[PDB]
């Protein structure tokens, strides 16, 4: 055996209705439950007993169930409704609860957004600890794809760069961070270091220097 | 006031075992069963089993029936969940969630449909299965600067360097400062250790009179670090 | 209307 199957992805434009249909043979006699999971957050139950909302869920979320199909409906979807949606019902034969594979809801038509970049130099405490780390923080950009390049003076840096893959923030934009590890001698021997962040025809570069 | 508090994250070796605890508070511990569901990185939710609060009767998933055992402490109001034969594919976030329906049927009562009693989950427990040993973080302040100010707003934070395993949670002013806080996801460095940063966008006027302290919590190493972030001499 | 599973060995019909 028994399984609940839902599509992997569903795309919807802002303002129209999105429909996530979970299919299961026991749905005629078994309730369906729907969980919403946003990026880096615990699941949130949005539909209980096929069609009822837990108190605190907007009424644009609705659910139904007919035959072997149970459908979660988001009427007039916000960008904030982008999440993973899981169906959840009882497997009577195996005597166990089962989750659906999950459906990623993509809200199309989200506009491009340039990154905000903040670059921190090595703290004096870390330097007195014989280490040096440059911290470049990138946030509020869309879509989630950036290029990070570091510079010593004007030359490209060849080593010591660690950069995260972008992940969605709560405001549905993307964030990322990049770290450049130096020796205290490399930091003080150059005139400046730069974090260059490129994002689809826009580039923000920040620069720090030893005091 | 209903709360489910789980034990902290920890590293464990392949072949060893974990036992996560889930302590309940705010409701009658006997009238509710407690689920256990896990989620590996970038994968979907998977049900593992549940156990009632009173009789301790358990019911396990077909995937975990070999390796999982679930117990509960009647006096301590805590359910437990143990998984032996750990492999790297068991590195996951382990949740406990209270059952949606209380036990109304066991009592002397002609039919009464048990009501939906809410969606309540624990905070989860990250179990990392690895041979690498635990390492606490080094916390350094990211001071605010003129070259780091955007008009009325200024950026400051804390660098949480070289820790293992995940996760690290960061609060500010012992949790009293919430708005404008952005804790970035950690980076897995080439050395195999993690690092992350947490920054607060604060009003640049307050910098001479507001106190900013980051509170770093690395439960796997039983370490907590607070660091006062102040403007530099420059 | 539909079934309501409470716990291991507890149900409602």
């Amino acid at each position: 055996s028994y399984e609940l199957t839902q599509p992997p992805s569903v795309s919807v434009s802002p303002g129209q209705t999105a429909r996530i249909t979970c299919s299961g043979d026991a749905l005629p006699k078994e309730y369906a439950y729907w969980y919403q999971q946003k990026s880096g957050q615990a699941p949130v139950l949005v539909i209980y007993e096929d069609t009822r909302r837990p108190s605190g869920i907007p009424e644009r979320f609705s659910g139904s169930s007919s035959g072997t199909m149970a459908t979660l409906t988001v009427s007039g979807a916000h960008v904030d409704d982008e999440a993973d949606y899981y169906c959840y019902s009882r497997d009577t034969s195996a005597n166990q609860w089962v989750f659906g594979g999950g459906t990623k809801l993509t809200v199309l038509g989200q506009p491009k957004a340039a990154p905000s970049v903040t670059l921190f130099p090595p703290s004096s405490e870390e330097l007195q600890a014989n280490k040096a780390t440059l911290v470049c923080l990138i946030s509020d950009f869309y879509p989630g794809a950036v290029t990070v390049a570091w510079k010593a003076d004007s030359s490209p840096v060849k080593a010591g760069v660690e950069t995260t893959t972008p992940s969605k923030q709560s405001n549905n934009k993307y964030a990322a961070s990049s770290y450049l590890s130096l020796t205290p001698e490399q930091w003080k021997s150059h005139r400046s270091y730069s974090c260059q962040v490129t994002h689809e025809g826009s580039t923000v570069e920040k620069t720090v220097a030893p005091t | 006031q209903v709360q489910l508090v789980q034990s902290g994250a920890e590293v464990k070796k392949p072949g060893a075992s974990v036992k996560v605890s889930c302590e309940a508070s705010g409701y009658t511990f006997a009238k509710f069963a407690i689920h256990w569901v896990r989620q590996a990185p970038r994968q979907g939710l998977e049900w593992m089993g549940w156990i009632n609060g009173d009789d301790g009767k358990t019911e396990y998933s077909q995937k975990f029936q070999d390796r999982v055992t679930m117990t509960r402490d009647t006096s301590a109001s805590t359910v437990y969940m143990e998984l032996s034969s750990l492999r790297s594919e068991d590195t996951a976030l382990y949740y406990c969630a209270r059952a949606m329906y209380p036990d109304t049927v066991t009592g002397n009562d002609n039919p009464a449909p048990p009501p939906f009693e809410g969606d309540y989950w624990g905070q989860g427990t990250l179990v990392t299965v690895s041979s690498a040993s635990t390492k606490g973080p080094s916390v350094f302040p990211l001071a605010p600067s003129s070259k780091s100010t955007s008009g009325g707003t200024a950026a400051l934070g804390c660098l949480v360097k070289d820790y293992f395993p995940e996760p690290v949670t960061v609060s500010w002013n012992s949790g009293a400062l919430t708005s404008g806080v952005h804790t970035f996801p950690a980076v897995l460095q080439s050395s195999g250790l993690y690092s992350l940063s947490s920054v607060v966008t604060v009003p640049s006027s307050s910098l001479g009179t507001q106190t900013y302290i980051c509170n770093v919590n690395h439960k796997p190493s039983n370490t907590k670090v607070d660091k006062r972030v102040e403007p530099k001499s420059c | 209307r539909k079934r309501i599973h409470i716990g291991p060995g507890r149900a409602f019909y």
